[PDB]
C-alpha cells in the first residue's frame, strides 16, 4: 500500500540533481557532496579513494535514512586543493584503477581459459 | 623546549592486579634520577613493552622545539619537525588531577598527577620540585621510547 | 568535632591562612574583629541550622531532594572560571557570607 | 595520482564458478565490486506476464512469480538490449525485450510438468538456462489443466530485483589468518581454518600485523545460469566504471554550474 | 506448495532439483548423499530441498473445475 | 520522581559500554565516519589519543566530542568494586569503572545503564539540566 | 470523463508496460489502478495508451 517502487532506490525523478555541491561554513576548504540514488557502493570507494590522498584532511560518507537513496560526502582538504579537485582526482583514480584491473581481469581469463 | 618532566624509567611491574583488558596493559614503573613512580596505561598491541624494559618518558606541553602551543587539533598535513619523531610511543592527553601530601600546615613535598590520554589513564608521583610544570585541565604529551 | 573542624572558620592560624587565601585577604581576616564576629555569626547561624537538621531529620538521612545542585554548580564555576586548587584565593570570606 | 594498481589471479574457473585472488587494491573497491557482482550487473529475466488461461492448483500471480525467476542466458545480448524505460517504443520490442509464450495443456491422466523446456522464446539466443541437470518445474498440470501465457522478459539489474540478480553465492574473504584482528576470537583454537589459510595445523591465528590493512581479496563467484561467471564479472567492473563516469559526468556539470 | 525456483538465501536454482532428489531418495540414498549428488553444497540450499513439502501433489488429488 | 523517563537503551547501551571501554582505538578511517554522524560536531578532528606508533582514537574521545556543552559528571560502573574508592587507585582505576565527566570530555570510566540511563543525576539528567531540552535532544541522537 | 473505466497501458516512464484501471481522470493527470501491484499510481495522460 506504501510500497515505494523498486526504480525508486537508482532512478532520477523529474527535476532531481544527481549531485549537488554545497560549502558548509563550519571549516575551511571543506564541501559536502550530496548525491541522489547511490548508495554504499559508490560511497564507499570514494570515501577510501579519498583518504588515500595526503591532501585530504577529512573524507567521510553517510546515508541519512536507508528508506531513502540519498548518499553525503562530506570532503575538507588543505587549504591549497579544494574539496571539489578532489573528489574528481578520486573518481578519476577509481576509473583508472577499474579499467587496469577489468583489463588484467580479461588477460588472466585468457590465460585461464587457454592452459 | 615546552618539556614538563623528563626522565628514565624502568618496569617493575605489568598488570599487577590482572590484565583487565586485553589490548590495554598497565605498567607500574620506577626511576632513577627523581626517584619516580609511574602507572601507565600502555596500548600494548601496537607498543609490547616486556617485564623489565627501560624506556625514556618525556611529558611536554607541546610537541614542537619551538615552544608554540597547539590547538589539540589533528594535523598530519605539518610538517614543521616535530618533537614525536625522536620517540615511538607518542600519546596526547589532558592531566586532570594533582594530587599531593599538603596539608593546612605543611606545602606538598610529594606530588601525584593524573593524566588521560583518551582514557588510558597515567599517574606520575614522586618529589614535587620536579611536578611544577603540571596544571590541571592542560594538555600534555606523552613520549616513551625504549632503551636497548 | 567534624562539624567544628569543617565548617567554622579558622581566622587564628595566620601561616594556614596565608596560602588559603591572598596576603591582602588575610591582613584583614587577622586584624579587622568585625569581619572574625561575623565569620563566628555565620558559625553560630550554621550550628542552630544543624540543630534544626537533627530535629528534621531525626534518623540521620542526608540524602535530601533540593532544586539547585550546589556541588554541581561549583564544580561547573570551578571549571569555567579555571580555578587552580593549588593556590591561594582571592575571594574574601565576607564576600561569601 | 593515488590510484591502486591491483592483480587478479584466477585460481579456478569452471561453467558456474570463478574463483580468483585481487591483490594490491582496498577493501572498499573490493566490496565494492562484491555489491556490485549481486546487485548492478544486469541479466534478462521475465517482467511482464499476461495470462489468456491458468486452470492449474497455483493462481496467476504464482505462476508470474515462479516465471519471473526463471533464470535467461544474458550472455552477449543483455549489453545491445535497451532498458524498457529508455526504449522510444510504444509497448516492447526486441530492442528492448525478449518475447516468451507458454501453451501447455494436460490431456494424459498422468501429471504434466509444465517446466522451463515449454517457455518458448522468439529469440535464439535468449532461452532459458536449462534448456541450453533437469528443468526448472514451473508448475504440474492435472488431467483438463491448461496454461497459456505470454510474457516478456526485459533488462534490469538485482538492485531491482532478485531475479536480475546473476550470482547465486559471491563468497568473499580477506586475511584468512586474522593478522589484522579485524575479527576477535575469544578462543581461537576453537575456530576451523579457512580454503585459504597459510597457517600449519598446530597455529590458530597468524601474529598480529599493527601496519597490515586488507590487501588481498578472495572471491568464488558462481553464476545462476543467466551469465558465464567470468561475465559476471567483467559486466560488474564496466557497470561500476560506468557508475563512476556518469557521477563524474555529472560533477563537471556541477562544478561547472557554479 | 511448490518446489521454489530460487533458494532463499543465496538464489541457487533448486526448482530443477526436486524431481531428481525424489529419484535419488528413491535410489536408497541418504538424504545428505543426496544432498551432495546434486551440487546442494551450502546449508542454505540444502534446506530447500530438505525441508520441502510438495503439497501440490496433494492439491492434485482434487478434479479441476473446468 | 525526579529523574529523566528515556535513556540509552538495548544496542545503544551495549555498544556504549563496549564502545568506552580503555582498549577500544579506532582508526582514521573509522573515526571519520563516526563523525559523519555527529550533527552537533564542530567540523575539527580532535588530536588522538596516540600520534605514535599509528593514529589512533579512543572511544572516550568520540563521545567526549558526543557529550554536549561542559558537562560535569562522576557516576560509576555497574561493575565498580566497592574496595576501590577506598584504595590506592581510587583516582586512576585499574578496571575503568570510575565514569568522570569533566568539561564535557568523558575523561575515564566505562559509560553503561547507570551513567546513560533514566537514573537521577545520569548523564543525560545532568545534560538536561544544564543544557536544555534542544541540546539534550540533539544529546540523545548523537548517542544513538 | 470518456477515460474513467476504460484499461489503460503506461507507454512512457519508469512504469512503461503496466497495465491498469482509470478510477479518476482529468485533463492532465489520470490516476490508474494498477494491475499487477496493490497502489493506484498517478500518471499523466500522454504517458498513457488506451488497450
Ligand atoms: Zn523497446
Ligand atoms: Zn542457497
Amino acid at each position: 500500500m506504501n510500497a515505494p517502487p523498486a526504480f525508486e532506490s537508482f532512478l532520477l525523478f523529474e527535476g532531481e540533481k544527481k549531485i549537488t555541491i554545497n560549502k558548509d561554513t563550519k571549516v575551511p576548504n571543506a564541501c559536502l557532496f550530496t548525491i541522489n540514488k547511490e548508495d554504499h557502493t559508490l560511497g564507499n570507494i570514494i570515501k577510501s579513494q579519498l583518504l588515500k590522498d595526503p591532501q585530504v584532511l577529512f573524507a567521510g560518507y553517510k546515508v541519512p535514512h536507508p528508506l531513502e537513496h540519498k548518499i553525503i560526502i562530506r570532503v575538507q582538504t588543505t587549504p591549497d586543493y579544494s574539496p571539489q579537485e578532489a573528489f574528481t582526482n578520486a573518481i578519476t583514480d577509481l576509473i583508472s584503477e577499474l579499467s587496469l584491473l577489468e583489463e588484467r581481469f580479461r588477460v588472466a581469463i585468457k590465460d585461464k581459459q587457454e592452459g | 623546549a615546552g618539556i614538563l618532566f623528563e626522565d628514565i624509567f624502568d618496569v617493575k611491574d605489568i598488570d599487577p592486579e590482572g590484565k583487565k583488558f586485553d589490548r590495554v596493559s598497565r605498567l607500574h614503573c620506577e626511576s632513577e634520577s627523581f626517584k619516580m613512580d609511574l602507572i601507565l596505561d600502555v596500548n600494548i598491541q601496537i607498543y609490547p613493552v616486556d617485564l623489565g624494559d627501560k624506556f625514556r618518558l618525556v611529558i611536554a606541553s607541546t610537541l614542537y622545539e619551538d615552544g608554540t602551543l597547539d590547538d589539540g587539533e589533528y594535523n598530519p598535513t605539518d610538517d614543521r619537525p616535530s618533537r614525536a619523531d625522536q620517540f615511538e610511543y607518542v600519546m596526547y592527553g589532558k592531566v586532570y588531577r594533582i594530587e599531593g601530601d599538603e596539608t593546612s600546615t605543611e606545602a606538598a613535598t610529594r606530588l601525584s598527577a593524573y593524566v588521560s590520554y583518551g582514557g588510558l589513564l597515567m599517574r606520575l608521583q614522586g618529589d614535587a620540585n620536579n611536578l611544577h610544570g603540571f596544571e590541571v585541565d592542560s594538555r600534555v604529551y606523552l613520549l616513551m621510547k625504549k632503551l636497548a | 568535632k567534624a562539624f567544628e573542624k569543617k565548617f567554622r572558620f579558622d581566622y587564628t592560624n595566620e601561616r594556614a591562612l596565608r596560602r588559603t587565601l591572598q596576603e591582602d585577604l588575610v591582613k584583614d581576616v587577622l586584624s579587622n574583629a568585625h569581619i572574625q564576629n561575623e565569620l563566628e555569626r555565620e558559625f553560630e547561624r550554621m550550628r542552630e541550622d544543624r540543630e534544626v537538621l537533627r530535629v528534621i531529620f531525626p534518623t540521620g538521612d542526608s540524602k535530601v531532594v533540593l532544586p539547585c545542585n550546589l556541588l554541581r554548580m561549583i564544580w561547573n564555576a570551578q571549571k569555567i572560571f579555571h580555578i587552580n586548587p593549588r593556590l591561594p584565593s582571592d575571594l574574601h570570606p565576607i564576600k561569601v557570607v | 595520482p593515488y590510484a591502486n594498481q591491483p592483480t587478479v589471479r584466477i585460481t579456478e574457473l569452471t561453467d558456474e564458478n570463478v574463483k580468483f585472488i585481487i591483490e594490491n587494491t582496498d577493501l572498499a573497491v573490493a566490496n565494492s565490486i562484491r555489491r556490485v557482482f549481486i546487485a548492478e550487473v544486469p541479466i534478462i529475466a521475465i517482467d511482464w506476464v499476461q495470462i489468456d488461461a491458468n486452470s492449474s492448483v497455483l493462481h496467476d500471480e504464482f505462476i508470474a512469480h515462479r516465471l519471473g525467476l526463471i533464470p535467461l542466458t544474458s550472455d552477449d545480448i543483455v549489453d545491445k538490449l535497451q532498458y524498457s524505460r529508455d526504449c522510444t517504443c510504444e509497448e516492447f520490442c526486441p530492442e528492448c525485450s525478449v518475447e516468451f509464450t507458454l501453451d501447455v495443456r494436460c490431456n494424459e491422466d498422468q501429471t504434466r510438468h509444465v517446466t522451463s523446456r515449454d517457455l518458448i522464446s522468439n529469440s535464439p539466443r535468449v532461452i532459458p538456462v536449462t534448456s541450453r541437470q533437469d528443468d526448472i518445474l514451473i508448475v504440474k498440470l492435472r488431467k483438463g489443466q491448461e496454461l497459456r501465457l505470454r510474457a516478456y522478459a526485459k533488462k534490469g539489474f538485482g538492485k531491482e530485483h532478485a531475479k536480475w540478480n546473476p550470482t547465486a553465492g559471491v563468497a568473499f574473504e580477506y586475511d584468512p589468518d586474522n593478522a589484522l584482528r579485524h575479527t576477535v576470537y575469544p578462543k581461537p583454537e576453537e575456530w576451523p581454518k579457512s580454503e585459504y589459510s597459510e597457517l600449519d595445523e598446530d597455529e590458530s591465528q597468524a601474529p598480529y600485523d599493527p601496519n597490515g590493512k586488507p590487501e588481498r581479496f578472495y572471491y568464488n563467484v558462481e553464476s545462476c545460469g543467466s551469465l558465464r561467471p567470468e561475465t559476471i564479472v567483467l559486466s560488474a567492473l564496466s557497470g561500476l566504471k560506468k557508475k563512476l563516469s556518469d557521477l563524474q559526468t555529472q560533477l563537471s556539470h556541477e562544478i561547472q554550474s557554479d | 506448495m511448490i518446489i521454489p525456483v530460487r533458494c532463499f538465501t543465496c538464489g541457487k536454482i533448486v526448482g530443477n532439483k526436486w524431481e531428481a532428489y525424489l529419484g535419488l531418495l528413491q535410489a536408497e540414498y541418504t538424504e545428505g548423499d543426496a544432498l551432495d549428488a546434486l551440487g546442494l553444497k551450502r546449508y542454505c540450499c540444502r534446506r530447500m530441498l530438505l525441508a520441502h513439502v510438495d503439497l501440490i501433489e496433494k492439491l492434485l488429488n482434487y478434479a479441476p473445475l473446468e | 520522581s525526579n529523574r529523566p523517563v528515556m535513556g540509552i537503551v538495548q544496542d545503544t547501551l551495549t555498544a556504549v559500554r563496549k564502545f568506552t571501554k580503555r582498549d577500544v582505538f579506532l582508526e582514521r578511517g573509522e573515526v571519520m565516519n563516526l563523525l559523519m554522524f555527529l550533527s552537533t560536531w564542530d567540523g575539527k578532528v580532535p588530536q588522538p589519543a596516540i600520534l605514535k606508533p599509528r593514529p589512533l582514537w579512543t572511544g572516550k574521545q568520540i563521545f567526549s566530542l558526543i557529550i554536549p556543552g561542559h558537562i560535569n559528571c562522576i557516576r560509576t560502573h555497574s561493575t565498580h568494586p566497592d574496595d576501590e574508592d577506598s584504595g590506592p587507585y581510587k583516582h586512576i582505576s585499574p578496571g575503568d569503572t570510575k565514569v568522570v565527566v569533566e568539561n564535557g570530555e568523558l575523561i575515564m570510566g566505562i559509560l553503561c545503564k547507570k551513567s546513560l540511563g533514566t537514573s537521577a543525576g545520569s548523564l543525560v539528567h545532568i545534560s538536561y539540566l544544564e543544557m536544555g531540552h534542544d541540546i539534550t535532544r540533539l544529546f540523545y541522537s548523537n548517542i544513538q | 470523463n470518456e477515460l474513467i473505466g476504460q484499461t489503460v497501458r503506461i507507454s512512457q516512464g519508469p512504469y512503461k508496460g503496466y497495465i491498469g484501471v482509470v478510477k479518476d481522470a482529468t485533463e492532465s493527470t489520470a490516476r490508474v489502478e494498477l494491475h499487477s501491484t496493490c497502489q493506484t499510481i498517478s500518471v499523466d495522460r500522454q504517458r498513457l495508451t488506451t488497450v
